[PDB]
């Protein structure tokens, strides 16, 4: 009947493919030449279960001067995509230390969905050979399964923008998380 | 180049813009770059251009739009939202609509401007929250609230994009909700509000025949009718109640029908599908009555169907049960009084019951305790029934709703003592009895002859008498402390005895013997004389001045307040009935006035009234 508008914000460390993920959702065409540093001011139509939802997609960066304005994008957020890389293990241990407390500081009681990018790159040989120079290995999916549990993520998934695998299901899970009404209030003052 | 570009666009000059496109192409700098955007609020070139312009023809907009198109960033640029707090979410389309220029609205919509963008800045929030203007946080709602029928008509039906009228903002308010929110009781505002409301409702019904726009509810659960009733906006409320549509195609959504005319007598059939609800959903009547701080509650109560519905409801069952209520309560109070009188002081409570009189005596205590428990249960059920009304509902008004709670406590509290604290249960039992006897004016509220008396005594007691008693207590404390200090005994017991003597004097009886023992008797008598003069002569009967003025206000508004109190008591009595019985007592008919679009019968509950007119010739 009437589409419901929901706010989705994607946050992740640099070069993780957040912009690529949203772009592939947008036009279903991987940009192989030019990728904007941020993809902003876009609303996409999605239907999951008898409901029509307009999802407003916001991106956050910190490459240059975007960290100062990043806080402005948090308020009135309905769902968060905590995004990281499977080909870059360093993208994992930084999620709890610095990103999570900021997320809870600005926008608490908001559903958070964990996502790892570059599923194919975890099985690549050149990436493994280069990474072994520093005694490192690709991110283990089971480690992600557990890491979702630790940070209380609503759900954790994998995406591959190159082969458009799981993008639709991942963002559908994001939307179903968003439509959820949450649980009242906790320890509400008298 | 932000300052130079801002100055050029503000001045409206078009020649200066020449050469910007080659510069952007060579430097590959987008028009949305942080440097171009104003740091203060993320403002961009387009909103600055639209804000200031000459006769609505800034003339710089098309050139900037073409430049953005060449850069390939038109979608991002046109609908770039403002950052910060005060003007968060504002876009170019909102500004174009506000400035009452149709041309720029058409241009922005055609070029791809978003039409569902929401403005959520604090400035756009309601008046009481901190925002000076509220319009539903939507473009179409903003146009409707600003009395721009042409803009609304164009925006609703456009070949490029359409703004569905059944669209809800974050608050849940739709276009009708916002239109009611800005509605005012002024003569000019009401006319355009009603006209726009009718136009928009008719358009929505015409485009979508299956769904009725008024059905949609906000997050609070209210509808435009209910919200208007709660906010005290009579101008739109009365029109909504008696809405009649002459059009045959969409006459189903009308709320007032014509039954028949015999000579000067005209009988018309109103609809009350949502005006009265038997617990199925919130009703306009309950919201209008129980809620506090309503600007025009008394005027809104005096409408054609409300009075007749209250009269019929009172006649059908209200009178039958009201007297039953009075009789039962008075009988219970008499039983309680008899139990209290025949209380054996001798012996330690509890007492053994062996004699014939014990049969009768125990029953009184059992009945009183069960009645108190029933009162407590009724008063918790009622509190939860109204979705837990706050302090304002209980303390300020409807004092009797709180008093029976106190009566509920003491009566059971004594019982506990009667089991263990045997010695001093009478002390609180007697006070409970006194309070119960004194709080029977709730039943007198209903009577027309004595309806005002209870309301006005409750009103004057807490407001006038206490305000006067503050000053009286200042005087009392000062004078009593002075007199106690002055006297020479040659101490708590002496002070208490002196206070007792002084109070007995204050009544107007007793004797003035204290002066004999004290030193400086002359000043003591002077101070007593000042005390008596001030209090008795001036204050005691100058309170009567504003007391009589209060009773004068009540006399001037006696008819209006009695109607409210009678409605309150009858609704009160009704709400305690079970749901099935209430449905069995439904009022109205099931007239099938009209058929739906597909021909199915509406079969909606209604209620018919009649009046007389002699000039309809
Ligand atoms: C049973 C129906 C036919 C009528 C119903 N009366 C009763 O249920 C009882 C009367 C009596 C008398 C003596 C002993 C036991 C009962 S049980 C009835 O009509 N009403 C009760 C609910 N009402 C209330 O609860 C108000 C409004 O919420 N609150 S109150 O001020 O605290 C009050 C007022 C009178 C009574 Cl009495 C009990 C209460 Cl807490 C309204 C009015
Ligand atoms: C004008 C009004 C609205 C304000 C005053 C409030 C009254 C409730 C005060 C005024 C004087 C007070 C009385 C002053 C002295 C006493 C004696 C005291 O007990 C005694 O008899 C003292 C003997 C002893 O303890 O040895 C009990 C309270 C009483 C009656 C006080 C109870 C409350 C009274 C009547
Ligand atoms: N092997 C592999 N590489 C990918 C895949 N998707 C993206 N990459 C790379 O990820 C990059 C994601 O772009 P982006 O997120 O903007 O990088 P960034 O430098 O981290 O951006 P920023 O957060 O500093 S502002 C793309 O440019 C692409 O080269 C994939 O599916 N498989």
């Amino acid at each position: 009947m009437a589409a419901i508008r929901k706010k989705l914000v994607i946050v992740g460390d640099g070069a993780c493919g957040k912009t690529c993920l949203l772009i592939v959702f947008s036009k279903d065409q991987f940009p192989e030449v030019y990728v904007p540093t941020v993809f902003e001011n876009y609303v996409a139509d999605i239907e999951v279960d008898g409901k029509q939802v307009e999802l407003a997609l916001w991106d956050t960066a910190g490459q240059e001067d975007y960290d100062r304005l990043r806080p402005l994008s948090y308020p009135d957020t309905d769902v968060i995509l905590m995004c990281f890389s499977i080909d870059s293990p360093d993208s994992l241990e930084n999620i709890p230390e610095k990103w999570t407390p900021e997320v809870k500081h600005f926008c608490p009681n908001v559903p958070i969905i964990l996502v790892g990018n570059k599923k194919d790159l975890r099985n690549d040989e050149h990436t493994r050979r280069e990474l072994a120079k520093m005694k490192q290995e690709p991110v283990k999916p089971e480690e992600g399964r557990d890491m979702a549990n630790r940070i209380g993520a609503f759900g954790y998934m994998e995406c591959s923008a190159k082969t458009k695998d799981g993008v639709r299901e991942v963002f559908e899970m994001a939307t179903r998380a968003a439509l959820q009404a949450r649980r009242g209030k906790k320890k509400s003052g008298c | 180049n932000r300052p130079i570009l801002f100055d050029i666009v503000s001045r409206g000059s078009t020649a200066d813009l020449d050469g910007l496109l080659p510069f952007l192409l060579t430097h590959k700098k987008r028009l949305t770059d942080e440097e171009f955007r104003e740091p203060s609020t993320g403002k961009t070139c387009l909103p600055k251009a639209l804000l200031n312009l000459s006769n609505g023809r800034n003339d710089t907009i098309p050139v900037l739009l073409d430049i953005a198109e060449r850069t390939g960033n038109m979608r991002e640029f046109i609908n770039s939202p403002f950052r910060d707090i005060y003007y968060r979410g504002q876009t170019a389309l909102h500004i174009a609509i506000e400035r009452r220029c149709k041309h720029y609205v058409e241009l922005l919509v055609a070029q791809g401007a978003d039409v569902h963008a929401q403005a959520r800045g604090r400035f756009f929030q309601p008046k009481d929250e901190g925002g000076y203007f509220y319009f539903g946080e939507l473009p179409l709602s903003l146009a409707a609230c600003t009395n721009q029928p042409h803009i609304v008509n164009y925006l609703t039906e456009n070949p490029h994009k359409k703004a569905d009228m059944r669209r809800q903002d974050s608050r849940g308010n739709t276009v009708l909700h916002a239109l009611v929110a800005i509605a005012d009781n002024t003569r000019e505002n009401t006319k355009f509000v009603t006209k726009m409301y009718d136009l928009l409702l008719l358009k929505c019904a015409r485009l979508f025949p299956d769904s009725n726009l008024e059905a949609v509810l906000n997050n609070d659960g209210l509808s435009p009718l209910m919200m208007a009733a709660k906010t005290g906006k009579i101008g739109i409320f009365q029109h909504i109640i008696r809405r009649e549509v002459t059009d045959e195609d969409t006459r189903h959504l009308s709320r007032k029908f014509k039954d028949w005319a015999y000579g000067p007598v005209y009988s018309s059939l109103y609809d009350l599908s949502s005006l009265d609800t038997c617990g199925e959903e919130a009703s306009v009547l309950e919201i209008l009555v129980y809620n506090s701080k309503i600007e025009n509650r008394h005027e809104m109560l005096a409408v054609e169907p409300i009075n007749e519905l209250l009269r019929d409801k009172w006649r059908k069952f209200g009178a039958v049960s009201f007297y039953i209520n009075v009789v039962s309560y008075l009988c219970a109070m008499v039983i309680f009084t008899l139990t209290a009188y025949y209380q054996p002081l001798e012996g330690t409570p509890p007492y053994p019951y062996r004699t014939t009189v014990d049969y009768l005596r125990l029953a009184g205590e059992v009945i009183t305790l069960f009645t108190g428990v029933l009162f407590f249960f009724t008063n918790i059920k009622d509190l939860f029934m109204k979705k837990c009304p706050g302090v304002n509902s209980l303390f300020i008004d409807g004092s009797f709703q709180l008093l029976y709670f106190i009566y509920s406590v003491l009566v059971i509290v004594s019982a506990a003592l009667y089991l263990a604290g045997i010695e001093a249960y009478l002390a609180v039992m007697v006070f409970a009895l006194v309070l119960g006897w004194m709080n029977a004016l709730y039943f007198t509220r209903g009577l027309k002859l004595t309806g005002t008396y209870s309301i006005m005594i409750q009103k004057i007691l807490f407001k006038d008498l206490f305000r006067f008693l503050l000053v009286y207590l200042l005087f009392m404390i000062g004078y009593a402390s002075a007199l106690v200090s002055l006297l020479n005994p040659c101490d708590s017991e002496t002070f208490s005895t002196f206070l007792l003597d002084l109070f007995k004097l204050t009544i107007g009886m007793g004797d003035l013997e204290m002066l004999s023992s004290t030193k400086y008797p002359v000043v003591f008598i002077i101070l007593l004389v000042t005390y008596i003069i001030l209090t008795f002569v001036l204050l005691l009967n100058m309170l009567i001045a504003l007391m009589g003025e209060t009773v004068g206000q009540v006399s001037k508004e006696s008819k209006h307040i009695w109607k409210l109190q009678w409605a309150t008591t009858i609704l009160d009595i009704e709400r305690s009935f079970p749901v099935f019985l209430r449905k069995a007592f439904r009022s109205g008919e099931m007239v099938t006035v009209g058929k739906s679009s597909d021909g199915t019968p509406d079969r909606r509950w209604c209620f018919r009234v009649d009046e007389v007119n002699w000039s309809h010739w």
